[PDB]
């Protein structure tokens, strides 16, 4: 009766910070009035049955965020140098990956998905139940910032190569004539090539990869270990 | 069948196909509520169909009415159904029903609204009597005066006050 | 009669705790929402508004499933249970199918223990599920349709940014922001299109009909 | 039929398609009652019409008359009904209706 | 009074459902910001005058409406249709009648339309007509804002914001052209006449 | 009580409209962010000391004003238009007079001088902000040319700009001088 | 009482500020953004990944902290000083003692978090220096070999990004700055 705040309280802890960093969950797309009642429907719908406890459940559903925000962080990476290597971001030294992320938050929307996020986090009650000190097992935490990295990278090494083929023959073109402004003659042309090079593999490779990334509720004994 | 069929939503998500030949009706609906599964009643206007799922049991008291005189009720009414009789004591108050929910809802309602609707007349009778005297006898021993009680005043004192439940 | 008020203040709060949770209002706020991101815009049109016409449309349509539930109004909930079948039927028709199956089966897991058979789809002829199955079910997948349709309608501005950006790369105006040229632009595809009497017109009709 | 017809808002739903021709209705309305399934009842100055699942039923009790007393009472009102008479002990006060809601 | 102060509280909760719905504060509010962003100003004057000014201007034309209810208003069934009568016969003026009609069925003389039917049909009409004069406003400014940043390129300072020179010029071509005041004379103008 | 003290909350929901759409605190507000804006910072000093300052030097024209309310205060519905001649006498100072003639078209009331007094301290503190952008864009233009002078077209003038931008402030002591300047117009 | 639960508005709202004070949040949120502007791309990795990489990091670092407090838990309130004596070795081992003394004389528990948090950000800012020196290096390699052939003019910084990205995480950077900043807390592994 009156414990059932205390036992939705605990279940808001787990759910809030995955819902504060998925790209379909965040606070862009959902207001104020209807996000507080999913939450507590949701953390209602996948209980298994004091002030520091509400923050080890908040730890171990910050790591839970994260590791469902895998596959979208690599395609935002991806459109920042994709937008990068064009120009159009030198006035800080965007526009364009928040056309990829949009993109693999329904490529990833329609087959499977909701199904997979929910069997992941209805899994994490099977093995880091509370009263038990689960933890976020730092030992393979420290190699999370490399590798969304090396798959940004991977992914977008097409599109580097051949603007960087671009700028070694257009500098090779100034040594015939220094009086071109080479410098603003390849700025008309890369923000071109890097979308006639991207139209190329945007719809066979683009889609695989996405459902490649996505972290399944099979390795989730290799990130929560309890301490009891 | 010359009358109209309630057909209720829980036994109307099943499905049926097939050439069916209406030429014995009332063998037919018996036959496919055994296959189906189902429940019927009919109370003389109209034929009512539920799953079996949704019978429904009561007990019910009958304070000063007896079932036997209740059945005949049922049976000069038009409502007794011989699949679903009354199971109970023949000369008692308590029996068991059990049926689709409108047959319960009836027998359950109408039986509390026997035990809500539910004396001796006076009469005279004069009895001669043959070997004795009505009244007092009364003699004298020389002044004084003695009175005998009769059979009048005897059984009069017996009854006197008497708040008991004489039958 | 102040003593029912500590249950007024608990109808107070869960009659709109079904709007914001278990209706349609969630897809028409979303959607609204998307689209004022959509052109780039943060505080108008004043979301305080958009969350008054996401709900005088849900009530539109919201208004003959809970009329049924007031010509009617352990032993009160079989009552409440003849009173709530237009309101499970219609939750039934807009969730998913996949996504109900898994709030059913980690139900009958919690409830019972890990050796209980596991429910597939072909209970559906006859066999209805629970109002705690439908209920987290419907709304996710509510986002799931408005983000679906959201990513539509971000798709033409999208168009627009990045041939702005790129003749704002042509010319030498590297160090020129382009939201400054390209939301005049953007704004001229939202009124000659009239998509507010378009998204209106279709999220009505995904869920009734005319004539 | 020389009475207006009263149609309910649940028996508005269902349609009919095809080429008819009234002569004597009474009985072509006796046979689409039963062929689309409805239920009716004429009252004097009008015909209601409503659909089979709106037949509802109830028992009443009398306290003070009996059942060949309101039985005269019907058939001298002309509200009597055949086809859904009133179900009972001949001389006693509780009794059984069902029928269309009016 | 405890069975009234339920009956003030839930009215000062439902007016601002109603004027920020139902009346001509949608329209007012969101091309004050429009020419708020014109401009290139973020936190100047803030959000809580511009919705001020617009309140006031917002019972300029509502205070006419409300008065012939105050005088007007089981027996409260038809009790409130005559005393929104007033307000429906202007709800009618500025929505879309195609679009009422999808309204009404998912002459009018002779009967006038449902009070629900047309007050969402009249806020989409109103949001759609103010991002249509609001985009009028941007364009001078966004030609001041072409100009600079091209006579800055016809030099070689290619390396230099020209938001620090274009807002000078920007609030001089609002204040020589006497802008907000003259906003607010077409948006009066345009509901009641002089 | 409850209802004696929420009629005074509502009093306190309506005195932040009033104080910041229909008094003196729409022309202090605007200018200190708009110098704050033209020495190219960002958001350094605050949005609360601002609004603090601001407004502790706006309630020295204000309580000369509301003080007569507290002097001379259906018997309060009728007194109440009678004892605010004050605030009147000072709507009609500074608002322009075809526009409070627009609004009793479309002694004057108060409604009318309520929008045509805030719709003319916007344009005042307007027309006061650009002379304060001015000597600023001289600054921004003769250390960002003589960097053309030289080979440094690729170079970021806006961090040698800065210091200029406010030692030409603080040499000119632009802010008791700014508000010595806004309160001669009113005291 | 509605004032205990006021307080806890006073726990949600001020949390914050204690993480970005005295947590050693403050030393993993400087130098990751650090190594961001030494590579030269602005957007990648993304500022949300690197607050929530640091959070969990120093979830590791505070946790031994907290524990103690809990298994231990102006008279109520002496139960409390003993209740901080955890968190108050810990703020002696990484802050100087010439300014500790110094918010004294003019251990407390006020006087130890103004000067534990301004020497954390000493101590980051001169390990951001190390991790810019290789960098600068390659931009000055690069641009150097463009100058002997006849480019002049072409601009280095579209080549020197792409040449300091791919090296960086072919030499594992990101997993070896993130070791070597936990080793200086606590037992790592």
């Amino acid at each position: 009766i009156h414990h059932l705040v205390a036992s939705a309280a605990l279940g808001f802890a787990r759910v809030a910070p995955i819902f504060f960093f998925l790209p379909f969950l965040n606070s862009g797309v959902l207001s104020g009035a209807p996000r507080n009642a999913i939450i507590i429907l949701v953390a209602l719908g996948v209980w298994p049955h004091m002030i520091p406890l509400v923050l080890q459940e908040a730890a171990v559903g910050v790591m839970l965020g994260c590791l469902l925000s895998w596959p979208f962080w690599v395609m935002h990476a991806l459109g920042c140098i994709i937008d990068n290597q064009r120009g159009a971001t030198l006035s800080s030294s965007s526009e364009m990956a928040n056309f990829l992320n949009m993109f693999a938050a329904v490529v990833y929307l329609q087959n499977g998905g909701l199904v997979t996020m929910v069997d992941v986090l209805n899994k994490s009650y099977q093995l880091c139940d509370p009263m038990n000190e689960c933890t976020p097992s730092l030992p393979p935490l420290l190699t999370f910032i490399n590798q969304v990295a090396q798959n940004a990278l991977v992914l977008a090494s097409p599109v580097v190569l051949v603007l960087l083929l671009s700028e070694v023959f257009l500098g090779l073109l100034s040594r015939f004539a220094p009086q071109m402004n080479a410098f603003a003659i390849s700025l008309t042309v890369k923000s071109g090539i890097a979308v006639l090079i991207m139209l190329l593999y945007f719809s066979p490779v683009l889609p695989d990869n996405v459902l490649r990334l996505s972290f399944q509720a099979t390795g989730l004994s290799s990130w929560f270990y309890e301490r009891g | 069948l010359k009358e109209p069929v309630i057909v209720s939503k829980m036994a109307a998500r099943k499905k049926i196909t097939g050439n069916f030949e209406f030429h014995d009706p009332n063998a037919l609906l018996e036959k496919l509520s055994l296959q189906l599964g189902l429940i019927w009643y009919f109370d003389g206007q109209a034929i009512y169909i539920y799953d079996a799922s949704e019978m429904r049991n009561a007990v019910v008291s009958l304070r000063n009415v007896s079932l036997n005189e209740f059945n005949n009720f049922l049976k000069r009414s038009g409502l007794y159904n011989k699949n679903y009789p009354l199971r109970g004591d023949n000369r008692k108050g308590t029996f068991y029903v059990s049926g689709p929910p409108v047959y319960v809802d009836m027998v359950v309602n109408a039986a509390t609204m026997m035990d809500k609707q539910n004396l001796g007349r006076q009469k005279i009778g004069v009895m001669r009597l043959n070997n004795t005297f009505v009244g007092d006898r009364t003699y004298n021993l020389r002044d004084q005066k003695m009175v005998i009680p009769g059979i009048a005043t005897a059984i009069e004192r017996l009854l006197q006050g008497e708040e008991q439940p004489l039958g | 009669n102040d003593i029912s008020l500590i249950a007024l203040l608990a109808f107070s709060t869960l009659l709109p705790f079904i709007i914001a949770s278990g209706t349609c209002f969630v897809k028409f706020s979303i959607v609204f929402v998307m689209v004022r991101n959509a052109l780039g815009l943060q505080q108008i049109p004043s979301n305080m508004t958009l969350n008054g016409v996401a709900l005088l449309l849900s009530m539109f349509v919201m208004w003959p499933i809970m009329h049924d539930a007031y010509v009617y109004f352990s032993s009160l909930s079989k009552h409440v249970d003849e009173g709530l079948d237009g309101y499970r039927d219609y939750l039934i028709k807009y969730s998913d199918r996949e996504l109900v199956q898994f709030f059913e089966n980690a139900q009958l897991k919690r409830q019972y223990g890990e050796e209980t058979e596991t429910v597939k789809r072909d209970k559906d002829e006859i066999e209805k599920p629970s109002i705690f199955a439908l209920l987290p079910a419907y709304a996710l997948s509510e986002i799931k349709s408005a983000f679906k349709i959201g990513f539509y309608l971000y798709l033409p501005f999208v168009v627009v940014d990045l041939v702005v950006s790129s003749v704002l790369l042509a010319l030498g105006m590297m160090m020129m922001s382009p939201v400054t040229i390209s939301t005049p632009i953007k704004l001229v595809l939202f009124v000659a299109l009239d998509g507010w009497t378009l998204l209106s017109k279709g999220l009505i009709l995904q869920y009734m009909d005319i004539a």
